[PDB]
């Protein structure tokens, strides 16, 4: 009905939590619905490829990964998603990027090679250096790489609650980061997302 | 003062479509041709600023940014006037996804075809592999021009996803491969497409 938007989702999936993270954000009338819940008959009328996160609204219809995001952001424009300062927005664009391609892998690797503990203990270790080089690297700010929420945490957000579901748990051992994702699961959006 | 420095590659198709819009724009930018010896002062630096040594990187003083639908944005952040994109947000998203697109197929296969060690077999696939779909592309990027002139005739933006393509037509042109289109004014479209002023200033 009046549902403006409806997002489909899976579950244990980040591309959905970044998505409704966001629409949180926007404070935005939007129908919620899931997928396995769903006629094998209809998932194919809306998304006919087996993406998933599925956004529709009246007259259109997108899951594009790398866009959805930014769509929503600039379709339901307050309160933005981005910085104000140009520098940080544009450098914010490109850390997005890095994100999506260097580190959401590094997910994918954890759950299609789980099935196996050696590979896994190994894993986990890298895991491990490449954020406990970092953990110093960044402070003194309040959320990622800018004064407000940015896009970026969405990201972050969701890709972290995917790897503590693999078995992956930041711990006190980290710093800065555990009370930035202390803060992270501190927001509304976050919350109704993580449950 | 406005010190944007853009690295770049000759016959590189990224750094030459970035080098169009800076172009448009009228933004001040010293490009750096990293192929020339005389700029071995500058290639040290980008190894230093890029994790790679990227091509094209965008450098200023405060970010040094590289891939290319970044840098395009970045640019409509840095110089708004005149637009690179539509205004409602569904057909800038559908550019955002057809440049991805033509980016996948034929600007990184463009550059595959350069490297030096290609097996004469893996080539001629990737090249007729280009030849498949860029007709059906080069249509599908017009209809959604049609679109977003239309919903707004007092805009006035360009298309910059017509800009990144006249480009794929001038490697496919560079690289010796053919365009397979009897189409008359596709031809006459093509042709016109290649014969845009600051097209020519950028070559």
């Amino acid at each position: 009905s009046n549902a403006m938007v409806t997002l489909y989702t899976t579950k244990y999936c980040p591309y959905s939590l970044r998505a409704r993270i966001a629409l949180a954000e926007k404070k935005m009338s939007t129908d919620i619905v899931e997928a396995g819940d769903l006629e094998p008959a209809m998932i194919k009328k809306i998304t006919p490829n087996g993406v998933f996160p599925v956004l529709m609204e009246k007259d259109y219809s997108i899951n594009n990964r790398k866009a959805l995001l930014i769509y929503i952001d600039e379709r339901f424009p307050a309160p933005s998603l981005l910085p104000n300062v140009v520098n940080e927005r544009i450098k914010i664009r490109l850390s997005l990027d890095k994100i999506d391609n260097e580190w959401y892998p590094v997910l994918d690797q954890i759950r299609k090679h789980r099935s196996d503990q050696k590979m896994l203990e190994s894993m986990f270790k890298d895991l491990k250096e490449s954020l406990l080089a970092m953990e110093k690297a960044f402070t003194g700010s309040e959320f990622f790489i800018s004064s407000g929420f940015t896009l970026a945490d969405c990201y972050i957000a969701a890709l972290i609650i995917c790897l503590e579901a693999e078995g992956f748990i930041i711990d006190d051992e980290y710093g800065a980061i555990y009370e930035y994702k202390k803060r992270l699961f501190a927001r509304d959006s976050v919350k109704k997302a993580n449950i | 003062s406005n010190a944007m420095l853009l690295y770049t590659k000759k016959d590189d198709i990224y750094s030459d479509i970035v080098r169009m819009i800076l172009l448009i724009k009228g933004a001040n930018a010293k490009i750096v041709d990293v192929s020339k010896e005389e700029n071995s002062k500058h290639l040290e630096e980008l190894n230093i600023i890029t994790p790679n040594g990227n091509i094209p990187t965008l450098s200023t003083d405060d970010f040094a940014v590289y891939r290319l639908s970044v840098i395009i944005e970045a640019i409509e952040d840095l110089y708004p006037f005149p637009p690179m994109f539509p205004v409602f947000p569904k057909q800038r998203a559908n550019a955002r996804i057809l440049l991805e697109y033509v980016n996948k197929t034929f600007l990184q296969n463009i550059i595959k075809l350069q490297s030096p060690d290609l097996d004469e077999k893996q080539a001629n696939e990737i090249k007729m592999l280009m030849q498949r779909d860029i007709i059906s592309t080069y249509k599908k990027i017009v209809s959604e021009r049609e679109v977003n002139a239309e919903s707004n005739p007092d805009a006035q933006n360009i298309n910059v996803l017509t800009l990144i393509i006249t480009f794929v037509f001038y490697y496919f042109i560079k690289l010796k491969i053919s365009i397979p289109t009897k189409d008359k004014n596709i031809i006459k479209e093509i042709k016109e497409l290649l014969s845009e002023p600051n097209f020519i200033k950028t070559i």
